[PDB]
């Protein structure tokens, strides 16, 4: 259950990693055996008609998904706490920041090299849909790092706040997440399964190999008509060194129809994944990222997030 | 509605706190880290006609009636806190950390290296403009 006691009984408390929309995040250590966590605190909706802080629905339902993963590539939940403000998670410390910016640190980054990470992700996303688990929020800033400064470093996944198991009852509803990521089901409300996941995989890739996002125009609209329309390029500018292989691999999870979608096993078994002769394992390791463009992403990405909460402050302070 | 997702998030930081209000030291600070340099007098009564109820802070109904590219020039005139005309590192993690977000070392660095078009590892306007 949520454990009722005082977690500063068991819990030394430290900085702050992070500030979240109705969460804080900060370390903590665990004082008998002293090792060190994050600590989550979601703020609970003090009403039933209170849009300020979370469900208690919403957070049983990703505790629920929380304490039932186990596995490298998956952030783990160690123990929660609930007071009369707070349900505190006691979660996995993951401190390596995002793929993204670590990989934006490297000179060059082959197709090789990108898809020893990729393939973390997918045997993640493997396990959680072996569970029956749909993440719903699969994009970069969830693909973190457990340590940056190992020779392999470990991906985890992260931000199960979207979260459902894939049941005929309640996959829906709060499944909002961001334009650029979110498959065409979700746009435009019709069924929702694990599906949904492999689309958002098959755009973080696009991003990967080339620093462009595929389905983004200049405005929401756009953005979204354009994934409901499924209108998206390989651009000679960003993808001129990308290998068929990897194209193909990008082109069979941004498909429409969830159904003629790849699932986790297919993209698993797919030669640019698993080449079946070093013709194309040796095409893997010849072929090369555009690093240039891929930085340049993810600091506009950056700069882009800044800008847009400074505007979003601005409007409410006139 | 969506609009509620905004208005959600916004709060969050108003409500440094987040006891469930924004008193008038709070969205004072607020806007010093916008930039800005008001006094309480001001302060005072900006929070006077979003408080309906009348008791000298801002809850989230209140703050949710009050309902009603150019967010980059602005967006500069932030980041820039000293007016000198660049946005440095220093400026870059102070103004963001004051707005809630905690940025590395790496992401900053990452940042301005990527805006930096003369290299002299500072931003200015218009390297400011071609990165957005
Ligand atoms: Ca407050
Ligand atoms: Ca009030
Ligand atoms: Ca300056
Ligand atoms: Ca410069």
């Amino acid at each position: 259950v949520f454990r009722q006691e005082n977690v500063d009984d068991y819990y030394d408390t430290g900085e702050e990693l992070g500030s979240g929309q109705f969460a804080v995040v900060k370390k903590c250590r665990e004082k008998s055996t002293g090792l060190q966590y994050a600590a989550k605190f979601i703020k609970k909706r003090r009403t039933k008609s209170s849009r300020r802080g979370v469900s208690r629905e919403d957070i049983e339902r990703e505790v629920s998904i929380l304490k039932e993963i186990q596995h490298p590539n998956v952030i783990t939940l160690h123990e929660v706490y609930e007071n009369k403000t707070d349900v505190i998670l006691i979660l996995e410390l993951v401190a390596g920041g995002e793929l993204f910016d670590f990989l934006a640190e490297k000179e060059s980054l082959t197709e090789e090299e990108a898809t020893e990470f990729l393939k973390q992700i997918l045997n993640g996303v493997y396990y959680l849909h072996s569970l029956q688990i749909a993440h719903f929020d699969l994009k970069p800033e969830n693909i973190m790092l457990l340590d940056r400064n190992v020779p392999k470093p470990r991906i985890k996944i992260i931000d199960f706040g979207l979260a459902h198991k894939i049941d005929f009852g309640n996959e829906f509803k709060n499944i909002f997440g961001t334009p650029e990521f979110v498959a065409p089901e979700i746009v435009n409300y019709e069924p929702l399964g694990l599906e949904a996941d492999m689309w958002s995989i098959g755009v973080i890739t696009y991003i990967l190999l080339s620093g462009a996002s595929p389905f983004l125009g200049d405005t929401k609209q756009e953005t979204l008509a354009n994934v409901s329309a499924v209108n998206y390029e390989f651009e000679d500018e960003y993808f001129s060194n990308t290998s068929a292989l990897a194209k193909d691999f990008i082109r069979r999870l941004l498909v429409k129809d969830p159904k003629k979608r790849m699932t986790i096993q297919d993209s698993l078994q797919h030669p640019w994944i698993k080449p079946k002769d070093t013709q194309q394992a040796l095409s893997r390791k010849a072929s090369a990222v555009n690093m240039e463009k891929f930085k340049k992403f993810a600091a506009r990405k950056k700069w882009k997030q800044s800008v847009r909460l400074i505007s979003l402050c601005q409007r409410l302070s006139r | 509605e969506e609009q509620i997702a905004e208005f959600k998030e916004a709060f969050s930081l108003f409500d440094k706190d987040g006891d469930g209000t924004i008193t008038t030291k709070e969205l004072g600070t607020v806007m010093r880290s916008l930039g800005q340099n008001p006094t309480e007098a001001e302060l005072q009564d900006m929070i006077n006609e979003v408080d309906a109820d009348g008791n000298g802070t801002i809850d989230f109904p209140e703050f949710l009636t009050m309902m009603a590219e150019e967010e980059i020039r602005e967006a500069f005139r932030v980041f820039d806190k000293d007016g000198n005309g660049y946005i440095s590192a220093a400026e870059l993690r102070h103004v963001m950390t004051n707005l809630g977000e905690k940025l590395t070392d790496e992401e900053v660095d990452e940042m301005i290296r990527e805006a930096d078009i003369d290299g002299d590892g500072q931003v200015n306007y218009e390297e400011f403009v071609q990165m957005m």
